[PDB]
Formats: structure tokens, C-alpha cells, sequence
DNA sequence: ATCGGATGTATATATCTGACACGTGCCTGGAGACTAGGGAGTAATCCCCTTGGCGGTTAAAACGCGGGGGACAGCGCGTACGTGCGTTTAAGCGGTGCTAGAGCTGTCTACGACCAATTGAGCGGCCTCGGCACCGGGATTCTCGA
DNA sequence: TCGAGAATCCCGGTGCCGAGGCCGCTCAATTGGTCGTAGACAGCTCTAGCACCGCTTAAACGCACGTACGCGCTGTCCCCCGCGTTTTAACCGCCAAGGGGATTACTCCCTAGTCTCCAGGCACGTGTCAGATATATACATCCGAT
């Protein structure tokens, strides 16, 4: 049956990065997983700050401060900047 | 009005009151660097719940770090607080 | 660049279209906005890039080309802040940081 | 009239593990409340039953940590804690 | 400018990336606007001080407030002449000294104001656009033949109301025309006047685009783009039509929608405004902004600072842009960078990037007057500026030099 | 206007099974805040365990599921005999 | 073993106080009736993967030996932490003033849910080949008894 | 301070399969429409946090001192490492078999949604009672001297 994951989505930034690279199939499991794993961190935070201000909505700002209470330090601010660098090339065009 | 940066407020976590939280863990000689060493360790403590503290309140766009907010960001660090509610 | 597929819009390579499908019916709010999506894969765009970095960088140096789980431990736990963030976790078959307490090194 | 070294401290413990009041006294603890959050924002306002909850969690926390400093202190055989023995309950417990 | 003729390979940047300085000014500031060169910074400072920084060592020459004319209050806004001889400055004091730096620790000609001000902008070196708080038309004060005789010129036609627009509170002057003011009211609308230099005045451009405090006017100094920002979240860029006869349209809107922050200052590009900045102003925005100015996305991002940016300036020759983080007062600076070069350690060296295959010649195994002038100066540097104009140089104080070893 | 609490739930279970004794205002708001962190452990737990099998349905058997998983031991076999008591005297009364 | 104080600690009245258990009002959330409906149960197939067995081969464990060093007790030193006594210097307090911000109400505009109508990227399946396992010569080097 | 020894490193050749590249192919992504409602405004009331002051003294502060504990330095012996020889079960690669997981397909009954009702329980005003200080005291553990 069809079970989805994100096989291919990791391997388009691997050949971005480093183009001439492979990945094990151990090793794309791990990826695979990883990203399954920030989601619930970062959702399962972002359903808690979209429910202590009685508020309904995950907007993107909630995603935003969930990223700020989750990722220390200097991933914090370098992944809130990819973040409005990315919606803002969503909004305009 | 007054623009006061305040510095060394850490000196006022006493001499005399790390030997009272030593002596509720129950410890009997203490050291002479306990003490620069445990105020080292409370600005570590409270750097971490303080920085969610006010992250919950800035997202929240108030200016006030509540008391549902401290329990909030204790919560997180999986060290609940149970008194002020949740 | 692009007006089909929401990423090309934004400029990802991770889909933005799973991801509003998974804050659905995954069941953590009401109603997802329609920017949370977007801004959540740029998230795990960046994240996965971070280590893919890092990952490839220290397989250069055992010179090999592929990436085994190996590789991607040595990615984790010698950079702080993803050793912050991946914690608790433990990497399947992936070996330990090399390290020897030095007061057990000889004379 | 100069009793032992040693017993005023065993006099001191159980007193303090038999009360519950806070020990730190509350004005220097809202002192250094207000100056470490002087660094994420400025000019906040803490509600003041949050330097209760921001007090009433750190010295049950910092007790907590000489109950395991006392721990490994015992283990090296003696009866003084020193810092290098909480660098090793905050390292094997994993805030390092 | 020679040293930008030996620094690249020939490829130089159109805005700064990193930030190189930080003035430690532990006083705070409110407006920083440079030199018509990139050699003096001024600073307009809270309690009331200006501290000039000469933008080579990081430390001060001057201070305009120490002889005649010192501001008491705080000082608001400061522009400089076509030379850089003047200095007009507005501040809460109620007083608009116009400075001069031949003498330069006492003011020349002041005016006591019925209140504060916002904003001053000159047109000529010694006319001056002030917005005084709560009028409904600007009383720009010209310093003629003689000093004293300083002409509130109200900047309206007797017979027009901005009755529901509120007051006027920006007024920036036309670069390429230097006769036309733009202005914008308290409440949305947008005026023109055309200044005769007598003092026939036309309101030959009126509108409202969107009802605001407009915080700022700017015009991009090829007089192509004008750019509004209000008291809402947008940032409207316009396209000027000036022949006089006026009439805009709308370019593109910039906002934040993540967090949705006012925007403070903008400021523009040298040559016709490519690219347009912005400085947010709640907590936790801790950058200043940029934008492609045609496309609209935005493209850079100046994270070099740790607090709320305030004010802002960019001078075109130095590459630079000066702003005070308003939570501690330091002035955060960006400067283009150069690396160092060791191709210039012997008159031949190369630094290729890359491993090159160099083909195998044959060569391997084997065993004037020009025209020469003197007397020119430079006429364009590598940016393309208006170079050959030498500037006033500030002079130092040679009154009391001899005494700054001992006590200031 | 009005906050809820589990005050008096709390309160008429105190003079249940000890009926003289009585409580403080900060001894029920620590009784407050238990009732409230033991449901977001169990109700927590019982969400994700109707995800993993793709159910959509917290029935009464997911609960058991979680007290089981959460309650450590003799706990785990006393609240699953009152639940399950309780279970029947609602359906059969 | 035990004296002599002895001194703080735990064991009894007093009696005031402001925390709490209680009595009225009300209001909004809970309870029932019932409706359509989809989600779960309950059959059914079917075939994938686990349990079992075995016949090898042999890495690995199990065992025993010597010898070495690391643990552990002992002792002595010296230093620094405790004890207290005497003395400052804020903490606590209560009190009044003040106001900046929190909370709420109410308008009202943007915007996410949802529907269908279309389709094209994504998963599954299939071929294929090169990156790494897998071993051999030698060169270094890493220790240790010379 | 080192030459014999041996484990590691390293570089090589030859082989394997599993990473990668496509071929078709369906369902999930897109969108382009409605639709109300959640959140975004200003606005207003108020209360709770902050600033201050006078006081009262409890607690920090400093110093002096003597004492016990840390530390270091011993010697001892025991027990852990090292290694050879024998032993045994892990492993791999077979076999085969069938249980149970996975899907499909009807079917139905539980519940979501809506409405109609009403009292549970919320906040408030109430007296009152179990406290905590305020106070002398009987005796447990502690201590210098015997």
C-alpha cells in the first residue's frame, strides 16, 4: 500500500549541498525520521501557544515562537530568518 | 526616568543563605567555592526558565511575565510546578 | 519562479503540501493557518540541511562517499547545538564519540 | 560554651528539613530576577506572585542538587563538598 | 577615492553585508546622519549633546553645543549642507541652530519655538523645512541677508484646508527639481508645494492614499521613487512625475506579515533607489531590513545587531549604514568589507579558486611616451559619484588644542 | 468574570474519606493543579495511542490503555477496577 | 562507664485573628430528544513473515595461570572551615500614592473551511552498475625488554 | 634512550548488491469558487505593580581561634589483566509450514450536531474556629571534667 514518506524530498537537499554524495538506505531511515521528529516537537509546541492565549488557529507566528522556545541558541535565529525569508516569497508571489 | 543597569544583584544570593539550602539537602561541611560556584549554577537556572519566561509573554504581547507564564516555561523543562495553577 | 506546487512558490525543497496535509489530520489545532505551513518547512528544510551539511563534511573526511549512520552521529554529537537539540535521542547503529577520559592515558 | 564542630550543623539540619519557609530572602531574590530578565527584553514587569513560582522552583532545585552533591561526596569518602563534586552531579545528570 | 580603485578584483558591492564598528557611545542618541562625504558622522544625542565622530578612528572632534546654543532638551533631526559646511539641527528644545563648523563650537542663528519639533530638511544650505508639533502647515525658516530675520513661510495657500488631515508632520524636498516640497499631512493626504525661492506657493498635488500618521516621506535621489511610510504596517513605494504637474501610482507594498512591526525609518539606494531598507520597531526585530525595489521580495537581511535600530543613514561614498540600537544607545555601523590580498606581495602573484589544468606549451623546456598630465584631479571614482568637488573639510579646533592634555 | 476550578470535586472527596478534616486555599490549589496534570497525562497518552492505530475514537478502552501505561503498578490495578466499575454502574443504572 | 549543669526542644494555656466553611442569589452549562451518518466491528481471503529445525563451520566463550598494580588502610600534617561574639546594614513592613498595563466589550474586516473539477508529481516497480566489503604486501610505527 | 615485535594502517585487486535511474500510473495536491467567524482592531475601566519612606531589628559581616578533616605518602596484598588451550553454541544457510497480519466488503449503531430546559455551581457576604504568636516549662541530647 502507499506509505508515504520523505525519501525524496531529503535527497533534493543532499544534492544541494553536496552534489556528488549518496545516502544508505540506514541513513535515509534516520532522515526520514528525523523530520517526522521536529514536526512533533514543533506542532506539538505550537498546539500548546495556540491554546494557553485562547486562541484556535496555528498561525505562522505560533511556528515562529515555537522555533524560539525549541532550538537553542544560534539555530534559533538562523531558522527564523529562513523561516520569513520563506513566507515572504510566498505572500508576494 | 531612571535608566539603572543593574549589575551584582548575584552578590545578595548570601553566604549565609547557600548554607541554609545546604542544610535542607542535608549536607554538613561546605567549602569556601560553593559559593561562587552555586551562583554560577542559580544564573544558569535562571537564564533558561526566564528566557522561555519571556518568550511566553512576548508571544502573548504583554508586558507582564505572569505566573501561569513561569509555570509554563517550568513545565517545558520537565520540572512542574504545582501551586499556581497547572 | 513557479505557481503550481506551493514550494516552488516559496522556494523549498520540502513540500509544503504534506505539511498542511499533517497539521490536519494530525490534530493539533482547529484551523492551520495558511502561512504555517510554509514556514514550518522552511524549518525542516533548514534543520536537514544543517545536518546533510555537516553529515557529507565528515564523510569527506573517512573519504568515503555515501553516508552510513555512522557518519551522521559524528555529525550530532560533535556540534553543540544539535547535540542540544537531539538530547535524548540515540541514532540507530551508530557508534559513540570518540573520547577516553585523559586521567586513564598513560605516563 | 563552644560546643563540637560538627553538632551545630546537625542541630542546624534538622531544624531546616523540619520547616518549610523560604530561604532565600525575597528582595535580593527579586533583584537578581530583575536583572537577568533585563537581557530578553527591557523594561519588563513581573506579576509578583512569578517571583514566588520563580523561587519556590529554584530552591527546590538547588536543594535537589545537594542532595546529589552529598551523594557523590560520600562516595569519594569525606564529608566536604567542593565543586568538583557538583560539575559531577550536573554532568551525569546531563545539564553538561 | 583610490582605495576602492586597488581593493577589488573590479566587482564592489551595492549595499554592506557585515557590521565592522560600534560606536561606544554610552550616552544615547536619536538621529545619526553623516557627512556629504563618509568622513564625519553626525550624532544627535539625547540629553541634548552632538558628538561628531570623525569615521576613521571611532573616536570624536568636535561637539556643535559648547560655545553658543547647546541644546537643553533632546535633539531631533539634523541634515547638512551641499559642501558639508553647515549643520541645521532641530531638536525639543524649541530652537533650530543652524551651525557652522569654521566656528565650530557656537551657533549662528536660532529661533525660539511655541513647542517642539519633529523633523528639519534643507533645501538650500541655509533655508530649512522644520515641522513644528501640532501646525497644520510647515514654517520653513530661511536664514537671509541678514541672520535675525528668520521668515515663518507658511507652507499652505490662503485659501486650502487640510481640515481633516490633521497636521503637517514630514516635509522632504525634491532632489533634481530643488523647488517642489513634498509633504504629508497627520491624516493620510499628500501635498506638493512649489516654492518660488518671492513666496508664491502651489498646491499642485493633493491626495490621501490611506488614512495614517505618516511617519516619513522619502525620495529616491533620482527622483524616480518616492516612498511612504505610515502609521499602519505598509510601506508604499511611488513613482514621481514632476515636470509644476504631479501625479503617482502605486509600485509595490512591503510589509511584515509574521509579525506585523511599524516600520521606523527607510532610506533608499545612491543612484535611482534599487534597493529600499527598514528598521522595525517592536522587540525581538533586531535587524534592519532590505528590498528589491522592483521585484519586491525580500532579499537581505542586516543581522548584525542585538537590540531595537532606530534611526538610520546611508552615505553612498563610504558604503555605510550608521544606526543607534535604541535599547542600549551604541550606534551599530555596517561597512563593506575588503579581505586582504597577498597578490599585491610581488607585482606578480594570482589567486585562483580553484586547481587549474594549465596546457603544456612549448615555452617550458626552452632556456614609451604617452601622454602624461599632471594638473587634473579625479573625475569619477569607481561608484560613479559626484567627485571632483573638494569638500569642506571640517578643520580641527586650533583655538585650544594646546589645552586638551589637560582637562578637556 | 468567573475562572473554574476542581474545588469542590476536590472538597466533597476530602470529607468522604475524612470527614472532620479540613483544607487550606494553597493545599487545594496544589489539589487543583494535580487533577489538572493527571488529565493531560492521561488524556495526553490516549491521544496518540488512538493515532498510532489510526482510530479517531477516545473510547473507554483507550483509557484503560493509558492509566495502564502511566500509573505505575499497584495504581494501574486499582484504577482500571474503578473505572471499570464505574463504567458499568453508569451503563447498566 | 557517668557526673553537673544546661540548654535548646518538645510539651501544655491564652487568646486574639483573619483565614475558611458556610448561606443567597443566578446564570450558563449541562441534560435529553432525535436526527443523519460514517466509523468501527465483523465477517471474509491470502500470503507474508515468523517459528522451527538442522547441518554444518568456527569465532568466541570458558577456564585456568601468573604476576603485577591498583585499591585500601594507616598516619601525620596543616589548613581552613566551623563556632561564636560582637556589629553593623539592609530586609521587612505598612502605608500612601500613582499609573501603566490587563482585561473586557464591541464592532468589523479578512480568511480559512469547504465544496467540486482537474491532473500531474510521487510512489511503486525494474534494471543496472559502481561504491564499498574483503583480502594481500609492505611500510610505518607503537611499545617494551632490553 | 633503544632494536625486536606486532598490531595497525594503507594501498592494492576482485566481487556483490543495493543505491540510483527510469516507466507507467493513481490520488493527493491545486484552485476557484462561497461562507461565516475567528481575530483584529480601538476603547475603556481598574487594579495591580511599581516607587517611596520610616522604622525595627533580624540577619549578614567580619574577625579570632582551635580543631578536625583533607590530603599525601606510605606499604600491602589481592585481584584483575593477559594469554594459551580447549570447548560450544552463535551463525549462516538451508528447509518448510502456517499463523496471523493486511486488506476488502457489507453493515450498523454510536455520536455529532441542534435544540429545549433548568439547576449546578459559580462569585459574593457571611460569622467563627483552628490557628500562630505570646509564654513559662519538663526533659533529650550534649559537654567539660571526672
Amino acid at each position: 500500500s502507499r506509505k508515504e514518506s520523505y525519501a525524496i524530498y531529503v535527497y533534493k537537499v543532499l544534492k544541494q549541498v553536496h552534489p556528488d554524495t549518496g545516502i544508505s538506505s540506514k541513513a535515509m531511515s534516520i532522515m526520514n525520521s528525523f523530520v517526522n521528529d521536529v514536526f512533533e516537537r514543533i506542532a506539538g509546541e505550537a498546539s500548546r501557544l495556540a491554546h494557553y492565549n485562547k486562541r484556535s488557529t496555528i498561525t505562522s507566528r505560533e511556528i515562529q515562537t515555537a522555533v524560539r522556545l525549541l532550538l537553542p541558541g544560534e539555530l534559533a535565529k538562523h531558522a527564523v530568518s529562513e523561516g520569513t525569508k520563506a513566507v515572504t516569497k510566498y505572500t508576494s508571489a | 526616568r531612571h535608566r539603572k543597569v543593574l549589575r551584582d544583584n548575584i552578590q545578595g544570593i548570601t553566604k549565609p543563605a547557600i548554607r541554609r539550602l545546604a542544610r535542607r539537602g542535608g549536607v554538613k561541611r561546605i567549602s569556601g567555592l560553593i559559593y561562587e560556584e552555586t551562583r554560577g549554577v542559580l544564573k544558569v537556572f535562571l537564564e533558561n526558565v526566564i528566557r522561555d519566561a519571556v518568550t511566553y509573554t512576548e508571544h502573548a504581547k504583554r508586558k507582564t511575565v505572569t505566573a501561569m507564564d513561569v509555570v509554563y516555561a517550568l513545565k517545558r523543562q520537565g520540572r512542574t510546578l504545582y501551586g499556581f495553577g497547572g | 519562479a513557479k505557481a503550481k506546487t506551493r514550494s516552488s512558490r516559496a522556494g523549498l525543497q520540502f513540500p509544503v503540501g504534506r505539511v498542511h496535509r499533517l497539521l490536519r489530520k494530525g490534530n493539533y489545532a482547529e484551523r492551520v493557518g495558511a502561512g504555517a505551513p510554509v514556514y514550518l518547512a522552511a524549518v525542516l528544510e533548514y534543520l536537514t540541511a544543517e545536518i546533510l551539511e555537516l553529515a557529507g563534511n565528515a564523510a569527506r573526511d573517512n573519504k568515503k562517499t555515501r553516508i552510513i549512520p555512522r557518519h551522521l552521529q559524528l555529525a550530532v554529537r560533535n556540534d553543540e547545538e544539535l547535540n542540544k537539540l537531539l538530547g535524548r535521542v540515540t541514532i540507530a547503529q551508530g557508534g559513540v564519540l570518540p573520547n577516553i577520559q585523559s586521567v586513564l592515558l598513560p605516563k | 560554651h563552644r560546643y563540637r564542630p560538627g553538632t551545630v550543623a546537625l542541630r542546624e539540619i534538622r531544624r531546616y528539613q523540619k520547616s518549610t519557609e523560604l530561604l532565600i530572602r525575597k528582595l535580593p531574590f527579586q533583584r537578581l530576577v530583575r536583572e537577568i530578565a533585563q537581557d530578553f527584553k527591557t523594561d519588563l514587569r513581573f506579576q509578583s506572585s512569578a517571583v514566588m513560582a520563580l523561587q519556590e522552583a529554584s530552591e527546590a532545585y538547588l536543594v535537589g542538587l545537594f542532595e546529589d552533591t552529598n551523594l557523590c561526596g560520600i562516595h569519594a569518602k569525606r564529608v566536604t563538598i567542593m565543586p568538583k563534586d557538583i560539575q559531577l552531579a550536573r554532568r551525569i545528570r546531563g545539564e553538561r | 577615492a583610490n582605495l576602492l580603485l586597488q581593493d577589488p578584483f573590479g566587482v564592489l558591492k551595492e549595499y554592506p553585508e557585515k557590521l565592522t564598528h560600534t560606536l561606544e557611545v554610552p550616552v544615547a542618541a536619536v538621529c545619526v546622519k553623516f557627512s556629504p562625504r563618509g568622513d564625519y558622522l553626525a550624532v544627535g544625542c539625547s540629553n541634548g549633546a552632538i558628538i561628531i565622530y570623525d569615521m576613521d578612528s571611532l573616536k570624536p572632534i568636535a561637539m556643535l553645543g559648547t560655545h553658543s546654543g547647546a541644546h537643553t532638551r533632546s535633539v531631533q533631526s539634523v541634515c547638512w549642507s551641499n559642501d558639508g559646511r553647515y549643520l541645521w539641527s532641530s531638536g525639543r528644545d524649541w530652537y533650530a541652530k543652524l551651525w557652522d563648523m569654521t566656528q565650530p563650537t557656537k551657533c549662528f542663528q536660532q529661533y525660539k519655538f511655541d513647542g517642539p519639533l519633529w523633523s528639519c530638511h534643507v533645501v538650500r544650505w541655509n533655508v530649512c523645512i522644520v515641522t513644528v508639533v501640532e501646525e497644520p502647515t510647515a514654517y520653513v525658516l530661511t536664514l537671509t541677508d541678514r541672520q535675525n530675520a528668520f521668515h515663518c513661510f507658511p507652507l499652505l495657500e490662503q485659501d486650502q484646508d487640510i481640515s481633516g488631515h490633521g497636521y503637517t508632520l514630514v516635509a522632504c524636498p525634491h532632489p533634481t527639481i530643488e523647488s517642489i516640497i513634498i509633504t504629508g499631512t497627520s491624516k493620510g493626504w499628500i501635498n506638493a508645494f512649489q516654492l518660488d525661492l518671492e513666496d508664491k506657493i502651489r498646491c499642485c498635488y493633493e491626495e490621501k492614499i490611506a488614512n495614517a500618521n505618516i511617519k516619513q516621506i522619502i525620495i529616491s535621489p533620482s527622483g524616480t521613487r518616492i516612498a511612504i511610510n505610515g502609521s499602519d504596517r505598509t510601506i508604499r513605494q511611488y513613482q514621481l512625475i514632476v515636470e509644476h504637474s504631479v501625479s503617482i501610482e502605486l509600485e509595490h507594498k512591503y510589509q511584515d506579515i509574521i509579525n506585523r512591526l511599524q516600520w521606523n525609518t527607510i532610506f533608499f539606494s545612491n543612484h535611482s533607489g534599487e534597493y529600499l531598507v527598514a528598521s522595525a520597531h517592536g522587540s525581538s526585530a533586531h535587524d534592519l531590513y532590505l528590498w528589491e525595489t522592483s521585484s519586491g521580495s525580500l532579499v537581505r537581511v542586516l543581522e548584525g545587531a542585538d537590540e531595537e535600530l532606530l534611526d538610520i543613514d546611508w552615505n553612498f561614498y563610504s558604503m555605510r549604514i550608521a544606526s543607534n540600537g535604541f535599547e542600549s544607545g551604541w550606534v551599530y555601523m555596517w561597512s563593506i568589507v575588503i579581505p586582504p590580498k597577498w597578490s599585491a606581495l610581488a607585482p606578480d602573484f594570482e589567486e585562483v579558486e580553484e586547481n587549474i589544468d594549465y596546457q603544456e606549451k612549448e615555452n617550458e623546456f626552452d632556456i614609451e611616451e604617452i601622454a602624461i598630465d599632471l594638473c587634473t584631479p579625479e573625475k569619477y571614482d569607481v561608484r560613479g559619484n559626484d567627485i571632483s568637488m573638494p569638500s569642506f573639510v571640517i578643520p580641527i579646533d586650533y583655538e585650544g588644542v594646546i589645552i586638551q592634555q589637560h582637562w578637556a
